[PDB]
């Protein structure tokens, strides 16, 4: 019938039970324009909406309505890549021609992928500071968290721009002999930043590889959260139905999380925890469902979200309840930044928990799990130690520590400088790890077992 | 019957339903999802679906099927990875062609065109009867019968039937009691409500102890069968890989694991791993998988499905208590239970009191650990079974004073601790001295006292060391080391050794990373007679300095203790170790001297 | 030696007065600020899902 | 600037570091002082 | 009428409004099973209860109700000493009825039947450590404040098994001539932690002077607080009626916190702080009212509550509220407890606020309160020089901090060390008490009077 | 209407006065570092810390003893009910110090003694019906001495109603009413000369 | 503010208003919120906390004819002696500068104890000629 309210950009329509959960409706305005709506509740004798076009043009009962029959499926194809999208769907290049050959659910209920073949052969990304200490195996999702007074969106493109020579560095470690996609996701981001992420991408030369879905945040919320999840819908198209291999770079999830928030204020949901939601979790789940090995045992798709500490902190809700679903986390430093190191990680909290699993031999050494541990403990003594010479005085201090603040300062600024299109590969990280670990002598050192130190040493 | 009011989130609501229970077994809209309803508020029933909404209309009509949501706890258990309400995933991957059918499909609890062998028990025509009396059994284990098939609670009366031995289908009768007229015919499994508990005759203290296996949770404490215990986490601290090692190193006759809402990925690592790992007393086909039934439920599952999951899982463990079979179960994580509680507050839009979690949420909590512990078996034949339940935590309202940690930490009886800050830096499980203490303790070490070790005496002075250590760490941060005694150094060195060998776990199970109980009381034993010397040496004059380059052969030795087996002295102890309490005072009368 | 105390007691006296000063009356105004702050969030929850 | 939840685990055992701190290393200071008083007499002497 | 819903612990009766509040209702269930209930709210034609046992396994139109007739209440007796109770009154015996003589209402009173008496005479808890730092007196509440690093309920259990082994010793003093007894109350205990208390009692032949009401953990939240309740009203009767001592022993009140916390008192009702609420002063004050000296003058209840602190905090509105209303409290650490001391348990943060002036003088000697002084500011100092003794050694240290650092060490290993079933009386325990300062010399226990110092010494 | 020996004033309504002075006259405690050092009014407003019996209740009792005030009102706000039976007892045993008999300090002191398990009215009514009391004995000529313990255990009172009633307390879980309340109560108290022509003077303090 | 704008505007006079104390307004302001049907913002103080503060900071300035002004000192007592508390931080924004009190100078014995570490006053070069 007519639009009982509008609250917010949420709308509430007196409509007839026919619309099914997450069916499109069409509003019908008198101002001879469209505008696109889904259903984000349906409920008794009215549905319960947020538009996904516009934010007024809304009339109290010269509006019309009429059901679009059809619920919100994504047109996948073999092609997808090499071509520009908005999850809306708008023509900047293509967005509403795209091809299609299936119609794919975001919700992903039907194929679900999921792991039950262990997280396999190693991913490069040309970064020790990644690879040596995390490490990262085909159908993880390990995220980086990075902060906001520092930009998270620079640390997102050093990662787009390495992306795409590490293709060869996995085809040099052997059975990795098939294509590789990039699908980007954008939410959130802005137009300054969307042009900087296209280039990072054409610079390499994977811009023919990559797909991208684009949404800014003067789009409504709705929308923004949805973008992500049809684009997570085509890799798994990539990925399933012509064996590809997928690196699905998912950025920004504080962006995905404001969303969140906002919707819901009158409706049976209602935010809970901290002003944040109480099935926030939920929502972080859906984007982590499409994430593992597929099914036949060829292909995988891959996932590093980007997610931003607002105040640089793992106990504010967002960066919380993520680190829960991720397994381990990678820790992006304020202090290394202001210095002038770049890309700025320190590994004190950072730890990916399959590190072992996702080692192996043949591509990866059996020394590389041992090695991680050392620099971690010497890292940690170091910080310990700076923070009694500033306090009490040098007489706390011994010359263990010593040892310890110089191994600081060698880690700071070897290992974790390095460019933005400066790849490597994995022996050579390891090789430099080892250089820094000369320093303190064979019996200072027992995060290894003494077999293979010997070797090694 | 009814008619869908609301679909909303994954919850639906549904009206023109009455005369529905709050364990009612439903099936929602006209693609008929498998649904139960939870609550209900007036003529309007709130109903959560254990599988998604991406099409469900409103008004299509919904069906109560007139009995209660149950699980069938019978044949096939064993051997298989299920889901939260549990119908073959196995199945489900060939025939789905995806790894959990897609909404709008029921498949059957267990397959029902497999055929099982029935052996009648000690129960036959004109015998008496009564729940969890043992009417037979399956085989799901090579070398034992792994699983006794008993009369569910409240079933009782005389045997008119009892099948000869042979193959029979799960659905065919091979039991029939006769009690208030013909009370029925019985098939292979049962169905029981999993949110509901299976009685027990009489719980007796938990007094067996039984290993855990790893290094530092034998040590500060002893392990302990029947128990009740929580080990904390953050999820990055390696909770994965101590669970795999848990299972291969107990010895108990049935292991129950649950993934409560986990990754997918981890899924994939204990499905994979668990056929390739050896059972310790005599291996299996398929070893540890054979002993372990599976749950295994992932997160990005609604929120319904991942709280069915640890109810299912516990109601296994506590039929194989009645059976008469001492189980293991492994929960992780028993704060994710928790996150999912949250999740459907959040969904039903319930108001918080619980820091913003739900009202039910401590109560939910203390009812669960009460279902396990050590008891006489359910049933008239009398067995012996415990369940020993270990439950991982983390934080999940960020506040370290949280309300799944606190609530937990009550009606738990062992508590041993873990930082993540060594856990990364290499120390996996890590365990904090000060926050800790099991209640259980007197009674085990009694236990372990008689049948060789010198236990209890060892174990109050391990964790003194490391006491003073910890007071001793303040001033040798501030003032510097450079003030302490010979004695103080002493505590501190010692300390090291015990850090080095219990906390640090090398690999898997490479590294000899499995230590029996009798393997720890003898490294233990090592350090402790270092460390009475160590304190007379330094009182009877001999500098921290000179101590240490004079003990110098028998401390390599004792710092070696991880990497040596006991499988090549004795059989669990090393006759290495026996010769080193020897070595150990000849050392110390010419190093004094 | 008492050359070695001369100098061992001005480095000594700067440590005492040093945690008296700077360290403590930090700690205490960050302890209060954050506390106010995290009180506020579990009462305004409360009031929210009230109202 | 400061953490936005739970600093106060963390600040508690920061508050009580500092605390020990200033009364250890001020009985450390009490017995150089009270040393250096008598050994400042016999040196004059 | 029929059940019209449940949403969460609260059910929802559609009953009408002739029940009066307190009333018990039976639900009457077609699976043969009745539980009852006690109206929480009754309202105009709906009737707000929460079930005693469970809360889920009712129907709404197949579950019918029927009101009782008759409110909450215990029958009291004096035969319910040596006998098993559950959480309702009724009995876990398997045979024979409670047995009344009166039926008392349990709310804490219906007439309030206590008087306000300063206390005069000495309780004694058989451990030295508590009866001479921080006495216990007829009708003063001292609580245990233990911590989740603590057996809580392990110590718990020395303190209750000792107690009326006390009363023999006390009956030669001539502090009591009238009988000893013990109500005992679990509060969310564990099924083989309720055993232990059961046997230690069996054992000292403390069982026959106890009575048990339980509530386990897997019981209703409502169960939890109708528990205490049953305790309390047994233990007046006791204490009026037959002029009894009788000290209840109440644990586990964080349990007890957290039932009240969860609903009961947070229904959909607005909390306090930490989700704790601010009227959960309101309902300890409710235990508090019977507790105290009753008509009679040789009959009162002594009251020693255990409160768990949940991580050892001091800002947790727990042990602060709590400890508003309690004269004074007792501090369980960790520290001991590592150490390998039992009980651990130390008396420098404890206070009792009234220590002489709480307790009598005939079957305590006059020295109690001026031992007391010393005692404490030794331990204090003795603290201090432990630290000190540390970095300065032996070679430089004080002299009065030299015997303190003993001082420290005794203390602990012998006034605060004792066996399990170890019983000492008062007049021996301040013996023990001079025998620690006996080593000091007169001109280092200056703070007492030359006449009580030359005789005790 | 009818009049009576006593009269009825409801609780939160304060007596009147002709006006309100400002106090220079002291309290006759005679405590001499309590008139030297920081010298007592009577007709001020004044904040004791306290923890509870490390020293709090034994100055209240000790006020009480030295005072000879012309009447003392005595407020347990919401006390552990050891020290209201304490306060009860030890008066009458007492002298007075301007050597008046007749159960001496008890004689001069009404109380109003709550304990804080004796119902939430009764806590909340207790400074109210105290300072009226008071406010009238202004009127009357007399200089009165009010002692209350503890305003803490007040707030609470006030806190814990606010949360039952389903109304949303404000700071630190504290009601939005408290500091109207608390701030009414202490500017309630001072030296005021009596409504009426007589114009005696008093003091509550 | 009325009445001081009125002799003010009409007789062209500078009124010197002097308003104490800022925190007991605020508090009546709090009763009247929890009464209504508003929701307590920031540290159990009303959400429209801004509206009340500014409608006296708009009445200050020069008025019509520029020879009446008002002219205001508002006196604020910290409620918890924090300058990060709302009351202070929104009314200094509003408002151009601060006057400091501090304790340890009252102590002292120090009059005025005005101490000047944070003391500043915006206009500094925009009041002087």
């Amino acid at each position: 019938n007519t639009v009982s309210g509008v609250n917010g950009p949420l709308v509430i329509l007196e409509k007839v039970k026919f619309p099914r959960y997450n069916e499109i409706v069409n509003l019908t305005l008198p101002d001879g324009t469209v505008r696109q709506g889904q259903v984000l509740e349906i409920r008794g004798d009215r549905a319960i909406v947020q538009v996904f076009e516009g934010t007024s043009g809304i009339d109290v009962k010269k509006t019309t309505v009429e059901f679009t029959g059809e619920s919100l499926r994504i047109p996948v194809s073999e092609d997808m890549l090499g071509r520009i999208f908005d999850g809306s769907g708008r023509p900047i290049d293509n967005g509403p021609k795209v091809f299609a050959e299936d119609y794919l659910d975001i919700n992903g209920s039907p194929i679900n992928p999921y792991a039950r073949i262990y997280p396999e052969e190693m991913i490069s990304t040309g970064v020790s500071a990644i690879d040596t200490m995390n490490s990262i195996a085909r159908g993880q999702k390990i995220p980086i968290f990075s902060a906001s007074g520092l930009p998270h969106n620079e640390i997102a493109a050093q990662i787009c721009r390495q992306a795409g020579l590490v293709r060869p560095t996995k085809d040099v470690h052997d059975g990795h002999e098939e294509n590789f996609s990039i699908v980007f996701a954008a939410m959130g981001v802005n137009l300054e930043t969307a042009r900087f992420f296209k280039q990072d991408f054409e610079e390499n030369g994977s811009l023919e590889r990559t797909s991208l879905f684009l949404n800014l945040a003067n789009d409504p919320t709705i929308e923004r959260i949805i973008t992500p999840r049809l684009a997570l819908t085509t890799a798994e198209y990539l990925a399933y139905q012509t064996e590809r291999h997928v690196l699905t770079i998912l950025t920004d999830m504080s962006s995905y999380a404001d969303a969140l928030r906002e919707v819901s204020a009158a409706r049976e949901e209602v935010p809970g925890r901290r002003g944040y939601p109480g099935y926030m979790y939920t929502d972080l789940s859906t984007i982590y469902e499409r994430a593992g090995r597929v099914e036949g045992r060829n292909g995988s798709i891959t996932q590093i979200p980007i997610l931003t500490m607002p105040n640089d902190d793992i106990t504010h809700p967002i960066p919380d309840l993520t680190g829960y679903i991720t397994e381990g986390q990678i820790f992006v430093d304020r202090q290394l930044h202001n210095k002038g190191i770049y890309p700025p990680i320190n590994v004190l909290p950072s730890l990916s928990r399959l590190m072992k699993s996702a080692i192996g031999e043949g591509m990866t050494r059996k020394d590389h799990g041992d090695v991680s541990n050392q620099l971690y403990a010497k890292y940690a003594i170091g910080k310990d130690a700076a923070a009694m010479k500033a306090v009490v005085g040098e007489e706390a201090l011994s010359i263990e520590d010593k040892l310890s603040l110089e191994f600081l300062e060698k880690f700071e600024k070897t290992f974790i400088t390095q460019g933005a299109y400066e790849d490597r590969t994995v022996f050579e990280s390891l090789d430099q790890a080892w250089s820094l670990l000369r320093i303190y002598p064979k019996e200072m050192l027992n995060r290894i077992s003494p077999k293979i130190l010997d070797e090694f040493y | 019957y009814g008619a869908i009011y609301s679909v909303s989130g994954p919850v639906v609501i549904a009206e023109n339903m009455i005369g529905c229970a709050m364990y009612e077994l439903v099936k929602v809209g006209h693609d008929n999802l498998v649904g139960e309803v939870i609550r209900i508020d007036g003529d309007k029933a709130t109903i959560q679906v254990y599988e998604e909404t991406a099409g469900l209309t409103v008004g299509d009509p919904v069906l109560r099927t007139g009995k209660p949501l149950s699980v069938e706890l019978g044949p096939g258990l064993m051997e298989t990875i299920y889901d939260g309400i549990q119908r073959p995933l196995k199945a489900i991957k060939e025939e789905s062609q995806s790894i959990y059918i897609p909404r709008g499909i029921d498949t059957p609890a267990l397959d029902r065109t497999i055929k099982w062998q029935f052996t009648p028990g000690k129960f036959q025509v004109g015998d008496h009867i009564s729940g969890g009396d043992i009417y037979g059994s399956v085989f799901e284990n090579s070398l034992i019968s792994s699983h006794k098939i008993l009369l569910p609670p409240r079933s009782r009366g005389t045997i008119t039937w009892i099948a000869p031995a042979g193959e029979y289908t799960l659905d065919e009768k091979i039991l029939e009691v006769e009690f208030d007229g013909k009370k029925s015919d019985f098939t292979l499994y049962h169905t029981w409500p999993v949110r509901v508990p299976r009685p027990v005759t009489e719980k007796l203290s938990a007094d067996y102890p039984l290993l855990t296996g790893q290094r530092v949770l034998d040590a500060l404490f002893p392990c302990v069968q029947g128990g009740t215990t929580c080990i904390p986490g953050a999820f990055g601290c390696g909770k994965t890989v101590i669970s795999q090692s848990l299972s291969k190193y107990s010895n108990s006759d049935a292991i129950i694991y649950v993934g409560c809402g986990e990754r997918g990925n981890e899924m994939a690592e204990v499905l994979m791993e668990f056929p390739e790992l050896y059972t310790e007393m005599s291996g299996t086909k398929e070893p540890i998988m054979k002993r372990t039934t599976l749950v295994a439920n992932t997160s990005n599952m609604p929120v319904a499905a991942r709280e069915a999951s640890i109810y299912t899982g516990i109601t296994l463990a506590e039929y194989f208590r009645d059976q008469g079979k001492n189980v293991s179960m492994i929960a992780d994580s028993s704060s994710r239970w928790a996150e999912a509680l949250r999740e459907i507050s959040g969904r039903l839009g319930e108001m918080p009191a619980d820091q913003g979690f739900p009202a039910y949420l401590g109560a939910k909590l203390a009812s669960f650990y009460e279902r396990a512990g050590k008891a006489v078996a359910l049933g008239s034949p009398d067995r012996t079974g415990s369940v020993s339940i270990v439950a991982a935590v983390s934080p999940a309202g960020g506040d370290f004073s949280d309300p799944v940690t606190t609530a937990t930490l009550g009606i738990t009886q062992v508590f041993w601790g873990l930082d993540k800050k060594l856990a990364q830096r290499k120390h996996f499980p890590s365990i904090n001295t000060s926050v800790s203490y099991s209640k259980y303790t007197n009674v085990l070490n009694k236990f372990y006292d008689s049948n060789y070790p010198e236990f209890p005496v060892l174990r109050d002075r391990m964790k003194e060391i490391l006491s003073n250590a910890e007071e001793l760490e303040q001033v040798v941060q501030l003032v510097g080391k450079s003030a302490l005694s010979d004695s103080d150094k002493i505590t501190l060195d010692v300390a090291t050794l015990i850090k080095e060998d219990f906390l640090q776990q090398n690999g898997y199970s490479t590294y000899d990373a499995f230590c029996p109980i009798w393997k720890t009381f003898d490294m233990m034993r090592a350090f402790i007679s270092y460390h009475d010397e160590a304190q007379k040496a330094v009182a009877n004059g001999a500098n921290w300095s000179k101590l240490a380059d004079s003990t110098g052969d028998v401390k390599h030795a004792v710092s070696s203790s991880k990497f040596f087996e006991p499988s090549r002295g004795e059989k669990e102890v090393h006759g290495e170790f026996e010769k080193l309490l020897s070595t150990m005072q000849e050392r110390f009368a010419e190093s004094t001297d | 030696a008492f050359i070695i105390l001369d100098e061992v007691i001005k480095v000594t006296n700067r440590r005492v007065n040093a945690i008296e000063h700077v360290i403590i009356p930090r700690t205490e105004n960050t302890i209060a600020y954050i506390n106010s702050e995290l009180d506020e969030l579990d009462r305004e929850e409360f009031y929210r899902l009230k109202k | 600037v400061f953490p936005t939840r739970m600093t106060l685990g963390l600040m508690k055992t920061k508050l009580k570091g500092a605390n020990q701190g200033y009364s250890l290393l001020k009985r450390k200071s009490e017995a150089l002082t009270k040393r250096f008083r008598d050994i400042t007499k016999r040196i004059d002497d």
